[PDB]
């Protein structure tokens, strides 16, 4: 027996059904939509929708194999990759917290460039979606990072001579790289909510996208007279929606957060699967894995060069 | 509910139509009605109505069970499941009890997912019993499960077999969660005698993750949905006799500065057992009983995530 | 004959020496304040043998929270017995009855069917309803804006409970939950009009109990502790 | 942006205005359960309505190549 309150019916139709004596879904299985429309005072369309609603996995080994074949996204920082367990994983949410200037945006652009590295070189060969909330996204910097990555791949390819590396490097080009980055600019909380609502439809027809970036979880102007929009958004708007997006479409969601800057709601601390805090110590950048379900807490070094994120 | 053909023997279309014409539509109306007045109307035998009432009552009504019989059955059908952590087993008096709801409460990173995965690994390998893990926040990772397993045995084949005994489900909203739990209930209903499989532990990671966004405004639909989820968990635990672990957040009130669960007063009555996890590093957590029916509350001892 | 409320619990009902001819009492308070432990205390005082200071009368427990713990009651019985043994515990549990109800409609049907139970057990004098407010929110949501529709089944349950209490000179103990910000009544008036004695539970181990008697409006305060043996009044 | 221009029916627009819900911002700031209560639609219907309203509010997709191409 399945109680009617457990189904996503309209409240008015459920009340009408209960007033007519119906309690469980098993009692609505045989009734015809026309008969139901007269037994209780509802329209034909509502009866059909009600009947549709009423009528409507993998072990851990399969998931281990899936996460083995499915790769990680590298960031060209060896220590950060090692502490992360290989790189930014797929089917998870990763929040990068820290004060402004630590390098949260540079890592996002580096990952956008790095999600397109061909599989034969160990990459994922995917495309990126960049939802920019602050307007910090820059294209010339992405050109610099893409050129650096192409130089690196060319340098490695010499060892294997004429194997698949030759053919793979032909497609991996600056223009083809830049044509695989889809950019959205959400100016306010309403637009952000709308675009988060519309993302699944976009992805259903862009099955080659493997990385979604929300650079900015709370808008920078602050002094939010629109606190209600922030409350509704962080309320399931970017905890369940993005985890479902990451799992159904098998991609990685990266959220940037300026509010938490030291080692935005009491429930927002439980949202992201992984939390990395970027902070200054002794006038040098450090990355701390504050929260993670698979790696112990650790702190490592990193720095920013003209070629992008790199080790010290 | 609604009177229907085939609901119980002796129901005919003409009898149902007469009763409905006389404002008797449900079993509640029939059982609670003055059957003499109904019988003299509709040209229906009074004895037939009496038999119908008796059959419906005996069909849709719960019946009492003597305490001695219940003691006998529970003496053999109840089990304590070691969590794989010695100190936590000491807190719980040998660990989880089947047939009840156990909640683990704590802040972000307090060790709720770690405890859930430790229990999952210990059940899959130590007991070789199937586990169902309902992940709502992406916490479960297979590599962490294998890492925990390798600390128990170096046999690769046994590690793979253990990894095959854990089912993973994704449910990111309340309706998906309810569907998954009802599917599990139906599956157990089919496999009445199933023993080789027949998952015995259900972990629900962040019941809060799905419940919390249903609460807001003056509507009470969210409260009803949370209570329905509580009913689903309670029937899974008590009726089917399995251990049910649920993860929930913690909160602190502006005036009431003590620590408490996060889903409100009505939820506070739901769990039978509650373990609060607190921090003073990577490990070194403190655990205490915040709610129990067999022990005093407030006793705290230490647990280390790094070691286990 | 029927025992008095003073005999059942001489620490809370010192001035209730009159024999019971149909009495209804409510226990109210937040979670973990000892309501179910008080129910265990009364159950033990009833089902224990007269040799050990009990009344030896049967008890019916209706569990809508599914929180009843047989092990806890068994250990309480073992601690309260001078010569604890499995057979004596089994005899004591033979006077205890338990029913599980999953919904308000299910509870109403069970109440209608309990008429035969009460007829066939003349010694059954205590009726416990743990969390009468278990289905409040679901029924309220399914009723819509009409208060008559929200309370319909609980109103019928209250009328059936009144008839059961009056027909057989029973003592009814009903537990309710503090779900909305001392005492904020929320159940249907049909239930409210029946309550004669109300008790409020508070935490400080150390527990306190405030008794309001609507028959005379008298107010009283009591203190007690909970240990391995159950409740013990200070 | 008023909800009539989004593409909602007049009856639904009036039913919403009875609750002081008149713009896309007001509609979006409400949760699915609140919208289900206000509008009388089901969960999937409320989500279709949310998608309809957000298509009138969401920004336009661009490519990095297009941004570089000026
Ligand atoms: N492989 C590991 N070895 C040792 N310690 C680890 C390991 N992986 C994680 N940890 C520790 O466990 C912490 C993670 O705890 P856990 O995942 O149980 O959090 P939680 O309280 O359940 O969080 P949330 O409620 O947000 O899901 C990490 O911060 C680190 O302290
Ligand atoms: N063996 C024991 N020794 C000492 N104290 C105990 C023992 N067992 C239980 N307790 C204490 O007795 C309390 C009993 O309270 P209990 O949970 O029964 O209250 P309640 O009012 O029925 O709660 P709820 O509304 O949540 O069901 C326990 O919280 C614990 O504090
Ligand atoms: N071409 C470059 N070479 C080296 N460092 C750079 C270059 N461009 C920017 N940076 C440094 O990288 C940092 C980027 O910070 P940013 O990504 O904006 O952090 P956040 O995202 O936290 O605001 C700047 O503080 C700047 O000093
Ligand atoms: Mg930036
Ligand atoms: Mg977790
Ligand atoms: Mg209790």
């Amino acid at each position: 027996q399945r109680d009617l309150v457990s189904f996503p019916l309209s409240p008015a139709v459920r009340v009408k059904l209960v007033s007519a004596g119906f309690q469980t879904a098993e009692e609505l299985l045989e009734v015809k939509p026309s008969e139901l429309s007269k037994e209780v005072g509802i329209s034909k369309a509502e009866a059909l929708e009600t009947l549709q609603i009423i009528r409507r996995k993998c072990t851990a080994l399969e998931l281990l194999e899936q996460e083995h074949t499915q790769g990680f996204i590298i960031t060209f920082c060896s220590a950060l990759d090692d502490i992360l367990g290989g790189g930014v994983p797929l089917m998870k949410t990763t929040e990068i917290c820290g004060a402004p200037g630590v390098g949260k945006t540079q890592l996002c652009m580096q990952l956008a460039v790095d999600v397109q590295i061909p599989e034969c070189f160990g990459g994922v060969a995917g495309e990126a979606v960049f939802i920019d909330t602050e307007g910090s996204f820059m294209v010339d910097r992405v050109v610099d990072l893409a050129t650096a990555c192409i130089q690196h791949l060319q340098l490695i390819a010499e060892k294997h001579k004429g194997e698949e590396h030759r053919k793979a490097l032909e497609d991996f080009t600056l223009d083809n790289i830049l044509s695989h980055i889809y950019y959205f600019r959400c100016r306010d909380y309403t637009e952000l909510l709308a675009q988060v609502y519309l993302l699944p439809d976009f992805l259903s027809e862009h099955s080659k996208v493997r990385l979604v970036i929300v650079d900015g979880i709370a808008f920078p102007f602050r002094h939010d007279l629109d606190d209600l929009s922030l409350r509704t958004r962080l309320l399931n708007g970017l905890a369940q929606q993005m985890i479902s997006l990451a799992n159904n479409h098998r991609l990685a969601v990266i959220l940037t957060n300026q509010m938490t800057t030291k080692i935005l709601g009491e429930s927002w601390g439980h949202a992201a699967t992984i939390r990395l805090i970027f902070h200054w110590d002794r006038k040098q950048r450090l990355a701390t894995l504050y929260k993670s379900p698979s790696q112990k807490e650790c702190t490592v070094l990193f720095q920013i060069k003209p070629q992008g994120f790199r080790d010290t | 509910g609604v009177l229907r053909v085939g609901l119980c023997p002796g129901l005919t279309e003409e009898m149902i139509q007469l009763l409905r014409s006389h404002r008797i539509k449900t079993v509640v109306d029939l059982v609670s009605a003055d059957l003499e007045e109904v019988a003299q109307k509709c040209g229906l035998s009074y004895k037939a109505l009496v038999a119908l009432r008796r059959v419906l009552l005996a069909q849709f009504s719960a019946f009492p069970v003597n305490g001695a019989d219940l003691y006998e059955e529970l003496k053999t059908s109840t089990a304590i499941l070691s969590t794989g952590i010695g100190s936590l087993d000491k807190l719980l008096d040998a660990g989880l009890y089947t047939g009840e709801v156990t909640e683990i409460v704590g802040g972000p990173g307090s060790g709720k997912t770690q405890v859930c995965l430790c229990m999952a690994a210990n059940v899959a390998h130590g007991l070789q019993q199937n586990v169902l893990y309902v992940d709502s926040n992406g916490g479960l990772t297979a590599s962490r499960l294998l890492q925990l397993l390798q600390a128990k045995t170096q046999d690769e084949e046994e590690q793979a077999e253990a990894l095959r005994r854990i089912q993973v489900v994704h449910a990111f909203d309340i309706f998906q969660m309810l569907d998954v739990l009802q599917e599990l209930r139906g599956t157990v209903a089919q496999q009445v005698t199933g023993s080789s499989g027949t998952v015995k532990v259900v972990v629900v990671d962040s019941v809060t993750a799905v419940v919390s966004p249903l609460l807001g405004g003056q509507q009470r639909e969210g409260l009803a949905l949370m209570m329905q989820l509580a009913r689903e968990l309670k029937t899974l635990a008590r009726d089917l006799g399995m251990a049910v672990v649920v993860t929930n957040h913690i909160t602190r009130d502006r005036d009431s500065g003590r620590l408490k669960p996060a889903l409100g007063r009505s939820w506070s009555f739901v769990p039978s057992t509650r373990i609060l996890l607190d921090t003073i590093s990577g490990g070194r957590r403190m655990a205490c009983l915040a709610k129990s029916s067999r022990q005093p509350t407030g006793f705290q001892e230490m647990v280390d995530i790094g070691t286990w | 004959g029927r025992s008095s409320l003073k005999e059942i619990e001489p620490n809370l009902f010192a001035d209730e020496d009159s024999p019971v001819h149909g009495d209804i009492l409510e226990f109210h308070g937040p979670e973990g304040t000892g309501k179910t432990e008080m129910l265990y205390h009364l159950t033990a005082r009833c089902i224990l043998p007269k040799s050990e200071g009990g009344l030896e009368v049967e008890v019916l427990f209706i569990d809508t929270d599914y929180h009843f713990d047989m092990l806890r009651l068994v250990t309480i019985l073992e601690h309260r017995l001078s010569q604890s043994s499995e057979e004596i515990i089994k005899y004591c549990l033979g006077r205890f009855f338990l029913v599980y109800c999953s919904s308000s409609t299910h509870l109403l049907l069970t109440l209608y069917s309990l008429e035969s139970m009460f007829c066939s057990h003349p010694s059954l004098c205590l009726l416990i309803l743990d969390s009468l407010s278990a289905f409040y929110w679901i029924d309220r949501v399914n009723g819509g804006e009409s208060v008559n529709l929200q309370e319909s089944t609980l109103r019928k349950c209250s009328q059936c409970l009144e008839k059961l209490v009056n027909d057989y000179r029973l003592v009814l103990f009903a537990t309710t939950q503090t779900i909305m910000q001392d005492y904020r009544p929320y159940l249907c008036k049909a239930w409210q009009q029946l309550v004669k004695h109300r008790m409020f539970f508070s935490k400080q181990n150390q527990f306190s109990l405030v008794s309001r008697c609507l028959k005379s409006n008298s107010l009283k305060k009591h203190f007690f502790i909970i240990g391995e043996s159950g409740v013990e009044f200070c | 942006k008023k909800l009539k221009r989004v593409g909602l029916s007049q009856e639904l627009c009036d039913r919403l205005s009875r609750h002081q819900i008149l713009t896309c911002q007001d509609f979006l700031c409400l949760s699915p359960l609140e919208l289900m209560k206000v509008t009388g639609l089901s969960y999937r219907g409320v989500h279709e309505l949310l998608c309809m309203v957000s298509r009138a509010c969401a920004p336009k997709m661009q490519t990095a190549y297009g941004i570089k191409a000026q």
